[PDB]
RNA sequence: AGAAUUUGGACAAACUUGGUCAUUUAGAGGAACUAAAAGUCGUAACAAGGUUUCCGUAGGUGAACCUGCGGAAGGAUCAUU
RNA sequence: AGGAUAGUGGCCUACCAUGGUUUCAACGGGUAACGGGGAAUAAGGGUUCGAUUCCGGAGAGGGAGCCUGAGAAACGGCUACCACAUCCAAGGAAGGCAGCAGGCGCGCAAAUUACCCAAUCCUAAUUCAGGGAGGUAGUGACAAUAAAUAACGAUACAGGGCCCAUUCGGGUCUUGUAAUUGGAAUGAGUACAAUGUAAAUACCUUAACGAGGAACAAUUGGAGGGCAAGUCUGGUGCCAGCAGCCGCGGUAAUUCCAGCUCCAAUAGCGUAUAUUAAAGUUGUUGCAGUUAAAAAGCUCGUAGUUGAACUUUGGGCCCGGUUGGCCGGUCGGAUUUCCAACGGGGCCUUUCCUUCUGGCUAACCUUGAGUCCUUGUGGCUCUUGGCGAACCAGGACUUUUACUUUGAAAAAAUUAGAGUGUUCAAAGCAGGCGUAUUGCUCGAAUAUAUUAGCAUGGAAUAAUAGAAUAGGACGUUUGGUUCUAUUUUGUUGGUUUCUAGGACCAUCGUAAUGAUUAAUAGGGACGGUCGGGGGCAUCAGUAUUCAAUUGUCAGAGGUGAAAUUCUUGGAUUUAUUGAAGACUAACUACUGCGAAAGCAUUUGCCAAGGACGUUUUCAUUAAUCAAGAACGAAAGUUAGGGGAUCGAAGAUGAUCAGAUACCGUCGUAGUCUUAACCAUAAACUAUGCCGACUAGGGAUCGGGUGGUGUUUUUUUAAUGACCCACUCGGCACCUUACGAGAAAUCAAAGUCUUUGGGUUCUGGGGGGAGUAUGGUCGCAAGGCUGAAACUUAAAGGAAUUG
């Protein structure tokens, strides 16, 4: 594993083995689906909704109480981002560090980490070129890239 | 997956990297840089013709101890000079000087034999006459 | 990566099967494993198996008679005409009697005699005796 | 009707010069390699080979080589709760 | 658009546009390349060859051009030029063997200046002429088939015998030896003849000749090993020579030169060169890469290759081809629901097989009239408008692809192979049987022929596409718009109305209306952490050197021993205080972090990161990667700064034969930093990366989870630290050898001849040589890429004994 690493951490949620889930939950779907859309309006990532909702609210998994999954919640309201969220927080990672690396150019390391950084974001932006996620010819062009994630 | 490619669309990889690692073979290389024609004292063929420009004693490679008489030849189909050795007892007398001789290799194709340094050809006529029939006094060389 | 899970589920078998176990554990458990089990179940190389219901790809346990010498796999799933069939046989099996060289037709996978009498044939999947 | 002759075109051999590509080839002299048995000078390596060897780099010296700087043990140490 | 052509076409022209190919290898270079059918070898896969009997193409010394013609850019046609070249009376004129024969030349290398149209066929006005096409013969050890060089007696000794050959006879049984001895047999050769043939030669046949040393005389290589066959004899004495390779030969040579004997193949046997097998030493099957040659220093990354799982399963019914299985009533051989086992099809279970025009008129859904066979569920007639769905040529008609099946196609020869006594055989396609009285008859099969294309069945595997802002499907509905249209209208043309049929669109209906998992794949977020990961700054520490003060007095340094050097002007040593630059001791470990290179004083700032936790999110976004890029010790280069220390160069003192080395004292560059270069190390775990599985154990680092577990702090709450038990991840270790390996050894170097999870790189005996050359990068040093000629039987790895 570790696309950019020798990493071989396993690590992950293990989800249910129930789909319809869990007899102590007496709210209605609906309700957790305007509670999704107001963290939403309070411009709320979907794995910030999912996370808000499972730790301050009984919400096991959204896509589980509700009929689908968040980001398809939020398309549907008229939510979407322009951009997929893990996209812009790559983005936003590589802009991070590029300002640091006009300010610290002997930071060679950093240097080598914003191409690993920018190698997955090119990846991840083709990926979403083919599903037609993005527009084609969508390209992350590194010099005002700071545009569409601030 | 040991190395080399295994998917059924890999052909293209398969083939080139065995085109790739033939010219490691010494018999390959060879044929298909046309060594034998280009630089070689026969181009390529399995006899020659030449004429003996002078004899030789060559002293043989140790742990051997012997004058192995050869002959210095001028091919005329190239103008090169080869060293052939001339194989009996005796024989060297029946090569004489501005004979016209048959040589051919010895059957290392290339690489000298035994102990003789450097002389990969052997008289096999001389004066159109077998030197195994003139050893052997079958037949005699045409003085006139 | 995991690039052939029927590669994956055979070693997990011969591994088994070659240290005595009379039992082993297979992820993911594709359907073609399930076929393939299914042609080895019925020439008697594997016991009875059975297939665990995850939510995901499911898992088999399949019980060992001990009398397996060798599954394997061929990958790529090479074409497979008619008339070469016999080459197959011939350079996997260790005799003309015994042992199936497991292929998939349109027909569906099956043994090299099974292909032999419906006079079909694909591509090869493997091998048991 | 019509020959010699004849204008202008396209086709265009061929030659001259020049350019370029290819193969082969002479060469004072220089510098290598190899073989060739028993040549001269040392003893560099193999033992801790008598300064442990070797790697990269740099300088130096008849010559093998020496020396510095970093590295390896293929070391002469698998070892000091 | 035109011209030209037989005609399409930038074929050409005018105008216009800026296209076309290419890392899926364009363009260029080489070819000791004509292509194919084929050939050699070969377990299978492969490798090499194919100038050459057939097919296609090209050419006629090299070019170009053209005439006649249906057809030629023709060459046994012409024109010109270039090259070569013949005749000449000097004026001129005539040429094209890569047709046949023949010559020269070239070379290792290839035959007669013959006879004939008899056959095969071809041309012509044509039965007739012509044909170096073709056939016949000549040369011919290219290759191939068959297969003489003897066979058989009697006399010599073997001996294997039986009545205990007693000691050998016996009518034993002669295989082997007597350069004896006997009569038989035959073609090699020679020829009457006939046959053969266009005529001949030859073969086949044949009268007469034709073997005793049946001289009618078989050779070529060998005899140490590989490798079958001598230690026999004479010669030679590291010479001559042999020997593919290992090796023989220097006075006993089984190896040379010979004789004898023997071996192998034999009308053939050696030699050279090439090629195939051997070679699993080219590798798809099927190699190797820790140490033998070979894992790029490291990471990113494009093309390529590869890529988790999931969508109709299961059951039932019917048709239904094949073995025998039972008259064995034909002296263990039909027949058959007794069936079984395979194999195909249809139907039903929620089940597409699209479609509207019209002739099918159901294995007749529904049995008016009729069950004249002594009982059965294997055999019925004009049918109650009878789903007229059992095929013809047009769609409100088409998801694409790989794969596989069958068919067909893949000239003949050739290959395999069926038949056939060419006397056999290679071959050939013949032939065979009578009543030979008036001709009868079997053949000239079959298979394979790879890829591409064509038709067809299948629907597993592997891709692809579909309904998500519904722009979705169904359609019995209802509109509208537009288009077309026969019979007709009353005949000819148009404008039309209904009706008919595309298409789109509006507005009603219908519906389970429509989004696969959540990969012990990956990415992202979040949480508390961890780390000598990085950058910038900042801080500290002694120590070293030096300086200034400072006491005291002879030495101090350095070594194995000394010299060199400082020193009564005070050296060394003591003390106080400074300055500078570097380094970061001990703690520091089979511990940590980093892609590697590397990274160890504090603190602050900055960006990052792994692991863990997670009932968060996305949903295949991934693995490995030519090309392409970022980083990359030390040394080294450039320019500043700094220059304490140590210190390539240099100096000097020693040592020694020498010492331009080791040792001693100095000492420039360098060591440090900044801004650029360079891009290499035994850059090493000499071990590519990703994934799965196969054995036991304890320790350890990071995260987590759980103990009415200790411990300090108020006495114990908690937290920390520690203990125990688990768990994920990591650096390692130990035992064992499942298994692997040549071993050393290895939990990977295992799951390999029981050989296939994905993927990248590299190697192919030792040298020459990482050399030369070209290219490219670099200021340079140099780096990357990288041969050959030649040379060589070993080099090498691991282990054992000494
Ligand atoms: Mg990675
Ligand atoms: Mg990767
Ligand atoms: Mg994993
Ligand atoms: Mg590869
Ligand atoms: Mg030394
Ligand atoms: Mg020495
Ligand atoms: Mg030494
Ligand atoms: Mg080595
Ligand atoms: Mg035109
Ligand atoms: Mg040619
Ligand atoms: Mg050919
Ligand atoms: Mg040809
Ligand atoms: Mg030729
Ligand atoms: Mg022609
Ligand atoms: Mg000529
Ligand atoms: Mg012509
Ligand atoms: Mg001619
Ligand atoms: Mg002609
Ligand atoms: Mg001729
Ligand atoms: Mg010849
Ligand atoms: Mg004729
Ligand atoms: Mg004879
Ligand atoms: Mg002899
Ligand atoms: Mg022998
Ligand atoms: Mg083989
Ligand atoms: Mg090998
Ligand atoms: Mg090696
Ligand atoms: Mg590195
Ligand atoms: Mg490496
Ligand atoms: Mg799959
Ligand atoms: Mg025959
Ligand atoms: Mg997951
Ligand atoms: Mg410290
Ligand atoms: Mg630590
Ligand atoms: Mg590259
Ligand atoms: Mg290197
Ligand atoms: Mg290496
Ligand atoms: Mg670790
Ligand atoms: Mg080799
Ligand atoms: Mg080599």
């Amino acid at each position: 594993g570790r696309m950019h690493s020798a990493g071989k951490g396993i690590s992950s949620s293990a989800i249910p083995y129930s789909r319809n889930a869990p007899a102590w939950f007496k709210l209605s779907s609906e309700s957790v689906i305007e509670q999704i859309v107001k963290y939403a309006r309070k411009g709320l990532t979907p794995s910030q909704i999912g996370v808000l909702l499972r730790d301050a609210h009984g919400v096991t998994q959204a896509r589980v109480i509700t009929g689908n999954k968040i980001m398809r919640i939020l398309k549907s309201n008229g939510l979407a981002p322009e951009i997929p969220e893990d996209l812009y927080y790559l983005i936003k990672k590589a802009v991070s560090v590029r300002k640091h690396l006009e300010r610290n150019r002997k930071d060679k390391d950093a240097k080598f980490r914003l191409i690993l950084i920018e190698s997955r974001i090119h990846r991840l932006a083709r990926y979403y070129r083919t599903v037609a996620v993005l527009p084609p010819n969508w390209k992350y062009e590194s010099a005002t890239a700071s545009a569409l994630v601030n | 997956g040991k190395g080399k490619p295994r998917g059924l669309n890999s052909a293209r990889k398969l083939r080139v990297h065995r085109r790739n690692n033939r010219w490691a073979e010494n018999n390959y290389k060879k044929r298909l840089l046309g060594t034998a024609f280009k630089s070689s004292p026969f181009g390529g063929s399995s006899h020659a013709k030449g004429i003996v420009l002078e004899k030789l004693g060559i002293e043989s490679k140790q742990p051997n101890s012997a004058i192995r008489k050869c002959v210095r030849v001028q091919l005329i189909k190239n103008g090169k000079k080869v060293t052939a050795f001339v194989p009996n007892d005796g024989c060297l007398n029946f090569v004489d000087e501005n004979d016209e001789v048959l040589l051919a290799g010895f059957g290392r194709k290339g690489k000298a034999k035994g102990d003789i340094p450097g002389v990969r050809f052997k008289v096999v006529k001389v004066s159109g006459v077998s030197l195994l029939a003139l050893w052997k006094e079958k037949k005699e060389k045409p003085r006139s | 990566t995991r690039s052939s899970v029927l590669a994956d589920a055979l070693n997990a078998i011969n591994n088994a099967e070659k240290t005595g176990k009379r039992q082993v554990l297979i992820r993911p458990s594709s359907k073609v494993i399930i076929k393939f089990l299914q042609v080895m179940q019925k020439h008697g190389y594997i016991g009875e198996f059975e297939y665990i219901d995850d939510h995901r790809s499911g898992k088999i346990v399949v019980q060992l008679n001990g009398r397996l010498n060798k599954c394997g796999v061929i990958s790529p799933r090479f074409n497979v005409k008619i008339g070469d069939i016999e080459k197959w046989t011939a350079n996997l099996l260790p005799a003309r009697q015994f042992g199936y060289v497991i292929l998939t037709t349109s027909a569906g996978i099956m043994d090299h005699e099974e292909a032999r009498r419906k006079h079909v044939s694909g591509k090869i999947l493997g091998f048991v005796y």
